[PDB]
């Protein structure tokens, strides 16, 4: 099932590790435009989800059936594909070519239920798993080969998409460069339902605000409405009459 | 911040840095500089300055 909901003012992450104090720094980078369309995939029991320069992901279910992601070009044994599985104890990262299975899924816990075979697979990396009423936000983008994942865990209210402001801190990075064109989530599995949101990132310009502690508190999306353009031109959050 | 180590002033210059070995916060200040002025009466009066 598919629907549409307003993106509101969510999807802001720290662009770097540079400390700033009481600054209104203006950054030009990839972000999620304010008040956009996010495809709400809810109650799917059993798609494609084409991958671009940047994507978005958020979920709040406690069923733990949502885990892992697949990246690649054709999802075939003729082209290398990046498979990431964040299971309970660690995370699996590998670059391998295979025909996969009938449907890539974790046979609850046979990882062979996703991939059928392997090829030249010199690279293999294992790290701390991402898992550690609540809302989980993630940002997956691949720039100049480097794979960056930003995440944050916040206590949600209810089960619908809430409001408010919260910035995402970077967690991991990896310099593995391969042709990535399509991505698809993984479900471990008798019927059921699941809910998650997908957004697309575009190159925009923002006006971040750092408090005295260096924490992001507010942002302004330039080129959205004339007031935002005025604020970005003045580099201020309050405008006098004129 | 736990993941931040660099510093930045109002515009473009570093003013803080974190010690790579131990978790320390310390500033950076450029070494002193300035102009030099000479005070003197006329050479028809004296030669000390
Ligand atoms: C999303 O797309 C619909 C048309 O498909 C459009 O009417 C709407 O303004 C767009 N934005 C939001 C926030 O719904
Ligand atoms: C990468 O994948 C795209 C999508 O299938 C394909 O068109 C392209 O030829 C592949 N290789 C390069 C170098 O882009
Ligand atoms: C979870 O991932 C770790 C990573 O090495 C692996 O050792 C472990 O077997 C996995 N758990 C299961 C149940 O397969
Ligand atoms: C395996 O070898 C082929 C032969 O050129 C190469 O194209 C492919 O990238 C290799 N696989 C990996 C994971 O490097
Ligand atoms: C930053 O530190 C100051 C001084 O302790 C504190 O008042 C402020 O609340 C802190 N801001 C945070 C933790 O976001």
């Amino acid at each position: 099932t598919q629907s549409y909901t307003n993106s509101f003012t969510r999807g802001v992450y720290y662009p770097d590790k540079v400390f700033r104090s009481s600054v209104l720094h203006l950054t030009q980078d990839l972000f999620l435009p304010f008040f956009s369309n996010v495809t709400w995939f809810h109650a799917i029991s059993g798609p494609v989800l084409p991958f671009n320069d940047g994507v978005y992901f958020a979920s709040t279910e406690k069923s733990n059936i949502i885990r892992g992601w697949i990246f690649g070009t054709t999802l075939d044994s003729k082209t290398q594909s990046l498979l990431i599985v964040n299971n309970a104890t660690n995370v699996f990262i590998k670059v391998c070519e295979f025909q996969f299975c009938n449907d890539p899924f974790l046979d609850v816990e046979s990882e062979s239920g996703v991939y059928s075979s392997a090829n030249n697979c010199t690279f293999e990396y294992v790290s701390q798993p991402f898992l550690m009423k609540n809302l989980r936000e993630f940002v997956f983008k691949n720039i100049d080969g480097y794979f960056k994942i930003y995440s944050k865990h916040t206590p949600i209210i209810g089960r619908d998409f809430p409001q408010g402001f919260s910035a995402l801190e970077p967690l991991v990075d990896l310099p593995i460069g391969i042709n990535i064109t399509r991505f698809q989530t993984l479900l471990a599995l008798t019927a059921g339902a699941a809910d998650y949101y997908v957004g697309y990132l575009q190159p925009r310009t923002f006006l971040l605000k750092y408090n005295e502690n260096g924490t992001i508190t507010d942002a302004v999306d330039c080129a959205l409405d004339p007031l935002s353009e005025t604020k970005c031109t003045l580099k201020s959050f309050t405008v006098e009459k004129g | 911040l736990p993941f931040q180590q660099f510093g930045r002033d109002i515009v473009d210059t570093t003013d803080a840095v974190r010690d790579p070995q131990t978790l320390e916060i310390l500033d950076i200040t450029p070494c002193s500089f300035g102009g030099v002025s000479v005070i003197t009466p006329g050479t028809n009066t004296s030669n000390q300055v």
